[PDB]
């Protein structure tokens, strides 16, 4: 929910 | 005030992050205004004013834990993965944000895309209710206030921040800039480096404050009005929290109509 949001966020900005 | 080297280039930043606005946010405030006073006649919504008018809708709502509440906070979360992937989008033309540390590059994001929903919600909120369904239909605020407990105290908030956010009358190109200040926070709890996010933000809010005199002639103290209106996002935001530990101890009735619960997974 909160590292699942991190890791959304990591893959767009990638 | 003077209309120097200095100033064009904060009307260049402003016009180039409308423009990226634009490019990454598909529903702006103008078109949401469309439909709510009527003006678009492509999409006339459904009015959503109490359960038989729920019911009739039944044909615009278009459809894993136990607890209700925490399978529409799961599904919602979910529905705003295109969001959060917009915002971040949005993010990399600020100037400056792609060459901060990566690490605060997801701090920022992480809490300011809450804050940045919120506002982009308020455009979708009238004194009335809030369109759903892709703008198909509009569910009204009374009706959503009058359901069982937790949920009857879910949005109404949020509707009171959308009318005193939705009197400063403010525009997309007024929000492209707001949205660039809340993102580049340097507050943030974990933050490696504040020194260079201030640095940008101090940019965006001189852009932001040349922005609003040149745009609302008829607002005292616009630029301090919305600063202070981070202060209710924030709260807004904080008070989800608290919102999870209500349900936790309620040991009443929880079931909510599935129409209902597909409504509510549209919103935040
Ligand atoms: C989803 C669907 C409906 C509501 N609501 O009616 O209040 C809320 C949510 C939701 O997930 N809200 C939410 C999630 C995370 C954060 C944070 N940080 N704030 C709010």
């Amino acid at each position: 929910s909160n590292l699942g949001l991190e890791d959304i966020i990591r893959k767009a900005l990638m | 005030g003077q209309l120097n080297p200095e100033s064009a280039d904060l009307r260049a930043l402003a016009k180039h992050l409308y423009d990226s606005y634009i490019k990454s946010f598909p529903l702006t405030k103008a078109k949401a205004r469309a439909i709510l006073t009527g003006k678009t006649t492509d999409k006339s919504p459904f009015v959503i004013y109490d359960m038989n008018s729920l019911m009739m809708g039944e044909d615009k709502i278009k459809f894993q834990s136990k607890e209700v509440a925490i399978r529409i906070f799961q599904g919602c979360q979910f529905r705003s993965v295109e969001a959060v992937q917009e915002i971040t989008e949005y993010a990399k033309s600020i100037p400056g944000f792609v060459n901060l540390d990566l690490n605060d590059q997801v701090t920022l994001l992480k809490y300011g895309v809450h804050e940045i929903i919120y506002t982009m919600l308020a455009s979708l909120m009238n004194k009335d209710g809030v369109l759903i369904s892709e703008g198909q239909g509009f569910m009204t605020r009374e009706f959503l206030k009058s359901l069982r407990k937790p949920f009857g105290d879910f949005m109404e908030p949020k509707f009171e921040f959308a009318v005193k956010f939705n009197a400063l009358e403010l525009d997309d190109s007024d929000l492209a800039i707001f949205i660039a200040v809340i993102i580049l926070s340097g507050d943030r709890p974990g933050l490696l480096n504040v020194k260079p996010i201030e640095d940008i933000q101090d940019n965006l809010l001189q852009a932001l404050e040349l922005q609003l005199k040149l745009n609302h002639p008829e607002s005292s103290q616009l630029f301090a009005k919305l600063l202070q209106k981070m202060t209710d996002l924030r709260q807004i935001v904080t008070e989800h929290v608290q919102l999870l530990q209500v349900i936790k101890k309620t040991e009443t009735d929880m079931s909510l109509h599935p129409l209902l619960q597909e409504i509510y997974k549209d919103l935040y």
